[PDB]
RNA sequence: CAGGUCUGUGAUGCCCUCAGACGCCCUGGGCCGCACGCGCGCUACACUGGCGGGGCCAGCCGGCGCCCGCCAGGACGCGCGGAGCCCCCGCCGUGGCCGGGACCGCGGGCUGGAACGCCCCCGCGCACCAGGAAUGUCUUGUAGGCGCCCGCCCCCACCGCG
């Protein structure tokens, strides 16, 4: 299977053994349009191509609700712009970006009378927040700029994968985690 | 467009061994399979050239998993009506899978071929049950409701 | 005389059969029954619910 | 058959150059400065648009075969939304005169024959359309 | 003589129309009466507010009059089918019409 | 100046003569649809010289003569002048009054 | 805050602008418009000239976004 | 290499940078015979980006603008279609638009007419709702 | 429930009215005014966008042709018939700009007995660059986006029901 008729899933293995189970490349299908019901069942969401989850996160804000065909086109162009600069498999750079963008600690009240305490983010939530943060940083970046959505999405993934704080998603992870360390 | 009796109306006879029906989101495809050279035609048009250029791989997906050699030797005439473009691309992959499987029929090879498709993609050979829900009074949406001004 | 000042046509005078009311004629299938008048007479016309 | 084997757009553009080269249609040049469809607002910027529309309209009449589609039906095939109003936008048919002019030229050319109700493609015109299609292939 | 007489049965109730179908098919089966041609149901619909006034959350009564119509084809002598109409079971409130 | 013709020429201008020059509504009112006897009879009173007809449109000969028009309560006095010819007097007589909040 | 170069850039600085994009390993029309401050409308017409040259090959070509990488220029 | 700075044509500095079919769209905010294209299309080509308008071609564009039917432009267009006083149809552009508009507005004041009386009070003409959307800037 | 409807009703107690009528009609005008406050909605604030051609996809359910007109619409006939989004190639390209389309001046139509109703053509080019305190709806074919039909109806939907 070559996603966008160009990229295999053979070398795409997640190094993070805590997050590897919830990221799946086995179900990948050229063109991330599988109409499989992810809403059904508590953890069927986990068994979904990571690239399709990104294609579902991309279509937000209402003015762009439901247009998967346009989102997956962006994912292909973004992957080409990641291949063009990183010079690595872009499905594998996304896998590293999802792994890093996910914070491991959050703040919730915990049966307190507004006093939040430290909690541990679940390994599914880490994957869901990570992808959501990648797409929302790009969304905000391309709102009023000549820079296309594809270019900013390509750059957040490239920045997250290393861990550069320029990524809106990694800044969010460090803010969430730090509030969790103090509310500990 | 709505489940009309227009199977033979497009093509007269032609020894179409099977007449499968694949239906996704109010779109039905009647696919007619006969011995051929591996040609597949949809709506009197080459299957490779389909309207959602991005989803043109989804149409050819059953051929890839099953194998080109098994597909070779078949000619399929598919007529899709109802529904919309993406469902019509989902209906034709379902129709192609069901029809090619019909040639094996009750064979052990069919059970393997149904399992082979069901593993790569389940519901490729099984209809998707989801259908549109009705609008209810007091809401523009089927379940959405009007904003409450007070309270 | 009186005739020229009596019921001169300005437009159609349409009423619900049974109510003689101009409002809400509801002539969707030529059934000129009032919206309220229709609910009293729906069983007789045979109109039925889900 | 043939016109299907060649992608629809790669046929229409090549046929537009062909229908300007063979002198088929001949733009009225009075409809050249008009905008097709009440729906649009800024008029075609192509300047060869009449030829693209002419090649598209013969290709429609070819796939119609004996259906013999009317000019108003073709106008509903070029209908778009009238956007730019506070009231929500709705679909609006294309200008009838432009299409009527295109179908008129084909009837005189004998590329398309007249039929009960709407006109349909003539055999003589079909020959030109399919030979061009196979030639592109 | 030998013309084609079109019988059309228009009925609000499905069970009543199915009964007329059984009688018509049985009487004309010898005369080669055609099997019932069922028309797409005419689900004439009126949705009206349940309240005479405008008070309360606006509620709607969804009333549907479904009309079921069966077209029948018999080709034979006219006099026989005129009698065939008497032979078929008469259903009150259900109508039959013959068109040549 | 009014629609090309000078005022003296436009007052001599026949009603079907000044109509090609007038606007679309006027052509429908004086041409295709036309007017009834009561509208004509009011025009006849103007001819006699030497109303509730808001629908009636101004005719060229009537210029210079002031016609009372009902607003639904009182007969508003409306003068007839050259640039307003062919325009319904219903836009000249006002039923409402200023907002005055 | 706009890119004032709009039509046919300027004169002889156009050659240096061409040199800058050739220096980039891979380019996008929007990327030249921000990096060179020349507008993306100008970038499309500039790019076709250096694609005819054969300096860059379009890895992916779409009406939405067109992206190019240098075929060679290695040494 | 060939690009020129903004030229003042018709009392406005039309930017040389913006496409010529739309750089003329802001002709002092008054005029636009082309409807985005017709006037220039009749004489020259569009999409020029502007700043390359030859002065002779610029004069030719001015000539069609000033005289509509001399170039055979469609009578269905034109800012003025009947001339309330003159009786003739011609394109009215730039300052003339303001002058003609003031005369029409003066004419409704001269012959008392509801459109003018509403205009004097600033009350909306043509638009018929003031109960709610007539708040405007807290004043009509 | 003292919720709402006596103004849907040859449903109706009682009071009023009852030929200078509160009967029933007829002409004109209002309900649609508007310093303003508030409730549904609608369209925007752009590039995942606008604009041009091309592909072309429904369902509740459903007529068309030919010719003329810039459209709007018309004439003359007959027996029939189908979306947006999205996809594809161009263009503009971060500029209140070609975003947006409020207003406002001619003009062309329509329907009716009659515009003040609606449609359309060239202008004209408003706020709005993402909305405080608050608040609402929603768990799969759902939200949201996007069309379409019908009800009332001379014309007319930013509405309701689908």
């Amino acid at each position: 299977v070559a996603l966008f008729n160009k990229w295999p899933l053979t070398d795409v293995k997640c190094q993070d053994e805590s997050l590897e189970a919830y990221i799946s490349i086995d179900n990948h299908s050229f063109v991330p349009h599988s109409a499989g019901r992810w809403s059904a069942k508590r953890f069927r969401k986990a068994k979904c191509p990571v690239v399709e989850r990104l294609t579902n996160s991309l279509m937000m804000h209402g003015r762009n609700s439901g247009k998967k065909l346009m989102a997956m086109k962006t994912v292909g162009e973004a992957f080409e712009l990641i291949n063009l600069y990183t010079g690595k498999n872009p499905v594998q750079v996304l896998v590293d970006a999802v792994a890093n963008s996910g914070p491991r600690e959050d703040s919730c009240r915990i049966g307190k009378g507004v006093r939040r305490q430290s909690v541990d983010v679940s390994p599914l939530r880490r994957v869901n927040i990570g992808i959501y943060n990648i797409a929302t940083g790009a969304r905000k970046a391309a709102f009023r700029k000549v820079r296309p959505f594809a270019e900013c999405l390509a750059e957040e993934i490239m920045n997250a994968a290393a861990g550069a704080d320029k990524s809106y998603a990694i800044s969010q992870r460090n803010s969430v985690e730090r509030i969790a360390v103090s509310n500990r | 467009d709505l489940l009309e009796r227009n199977d033979i109306e497009v093509r007269e006879r032609d020894k179409y061994t099977v007449h499968t029906l694949g239906k996704k989101k109010n779109s039905v495809a009647v696919a007619f399979v006969k011995a051929g050279k591996g040609d597949i035609l949809v709506n009197n048009v080459p299957l490779a050239l389909v309207r959602p250029e991005i989803l043109r791989t989804k149409v050819s997906e059953p051929i890839m998993i099953l194998g080109e050699s098994l597909f070779k030797g078949l000619d399929m005439n598919i007529k899709v009506a109802g529904g919309g473009h993406v469902s019509q691309i989902y209906a034709v992959r379902q129709a192609i899978s069901r029809g090619v499987l019909a040639s094996v029929k009750d064979e052990a090879a069919r059970s393997e071929l149904r399992a082979k498709l069901v593993s790569y993609d389940r519901q490729l050979v099984v209809s998707d049950p989801r259908r549109c829900e009705a609008k209810k009074f007091g809401g523009r949406g089927a379940r959405a409701r009007r904003q409450k001004s007070y309270r | 005389m009186r005739e020229t000042e009596f019921c001169t046509h300005i437009a159609h005078k349409r009423e619900c059969r049974i109510c003689g009311n101009y409002n809400s004629v509801y002539r969707k299938y030529g059934l000129f029954i009032c919206r309220r008048c229709f609910k009293e007479n729906a069983g007789k016309i045979g109109f039925v619910k889900l | 058959s043939s016109v299907t084997r060649v992608p629809a757009d790669v046929f229409i553009n090549s046929f537009a150059a062909h229908l300007k080269n063979r002198g088929i249609i001949k733009c009225p040049a009075f409809t050249d400065y008009v905008k097709t469809g009440v729906s649009r607002q800024y008029a075609p910027r192509d300047a060869d648009w009449f030829y693209i529309k002419a090649a598209s309209v013969i290709r429609h009449f070819y796939i119609s075969g004996s259906h013999s589609i009317g000019v108003a039906g073709l106008a509903r095939k070029y209908s778009s939304l009238q956007k730019g109003k506070t009231t929500p936008h709705h679909t609006k048919r294309a200008s009838c005169k432009v299409i009527r002019s295109i179908v008129s030229q084909f009837l005189g050319q004998k590329l398309l024959i007249a039929g009960e109700r709407g006109r349909h493609i003539s055999p003589n015109g079909r020959k030109m359309v399919e030979d061009f299609a196979e030639g592109l292939q | 003589m030998h013309q084609k007489y079109t019988i059309i049965v228009v009925g609000k109730d499905l069970k009543l129309v199915e009964r007329y179908v059984k009688s018509i098919v049985k009487e004309g089966r010898a005369f080669g009466i055609s099997g019932p041609c069922r028309a797409p149901v005419r689900r004439l619909t009126i949705t009206t507010r349940k309240s005479p006034c405008g008070e309360g959350t606006n509620t709607w009564h969804r009333f549907e009059l479904r009309m079921y119509k069966r077209t029948f084809w018999v080709t034979c002598g006219g006099n026989d089918i005129s009698t065939i109409l008497s032979k078929t079971v008469v259903i009150p409130g259900i109508q039959v019409t013959v068109e040549v | 100046n009014f629609r090309g013709v000078e005022v003296e020429k436009l007052a001599t201008m026949k009603i079907t003569d000044i109509l090609p020059k007038l606007n679309a509504r006027c052509r429908r009112r004086i041409g295709k649809h036309g007017l009834s006897m009561k509208h004509l009879r009011f025009v006849n009173k103007l001819r006699l010289r030497r109303t509730h007809l808001r629908d009636m449109i101004i005719f060229p000969e009537m210029i210079g003569m002031t016609v009372s028009v009902y607003n639904g309560r009182q007969f508003i006095p409306v003068e007839i002048k050259p640039p307003m010819v062919g325009r319904a007097l219903r836009e000249y007589s006002m039923s409402y009054k200023i907002v005055s909040h | 805050k706009v890119d004032y170069p709009t039509l046919f850039a300027d004169e002889a600085a156009m050659n240096e602008a061409l040199k800058f994009i050739k220096n980039s390993k891979c380019i996008t029309h929007t990327q030249i418009c921000e990096r060179l401050r020349v507008s993306v409308a100008l970038a499309k017409r500039v790019m076709r000239q250096l694609v005819k040259s054969g300096d860059f090959a379009i890895v992916s070509k779409s009406s939405r976004m067109t992206i190019f990488k240098n075929m060679t220029k290695k040494e | 290499n060939d690009y020129r700075d903004l030229l003042r044509m018709f009392n406005t500095n039309i930017q040389g940078k913006v496409v010529l079919e739309c750089a003329l769209v802001g002709i002092k905010g008054i005029g636009r015979r082309f409807a985005n294209v017709a006037l220039k299309k009749a004489n020259i080509d569009v999409h020029k980006r502007a700043g390359e308008l030859t002065a002779a071609e610029e004069d030719a564009l001015m000539k069609v603008l000033e005289d509509p039917l001399s170039h055979g432009i469609p009578a269905w267009m034109l800012n003025r279609n009947n001339d309330f006083e003159s009786g003739k149809d011609m394109h009215i552009l730039v300052n003339t638009i303001a002058s003609t508009h003031r005369a029409d507005l003066e004419r409704l004041r001269k012959t008392r007419c509801e459109r003018g009386v509403r205009h004097h009070h600033n009350l909306k003409v043509r638009g018929q709702h003031t109960k709610s959307t007539g708040r405007r800037g807290h004043v009509v």
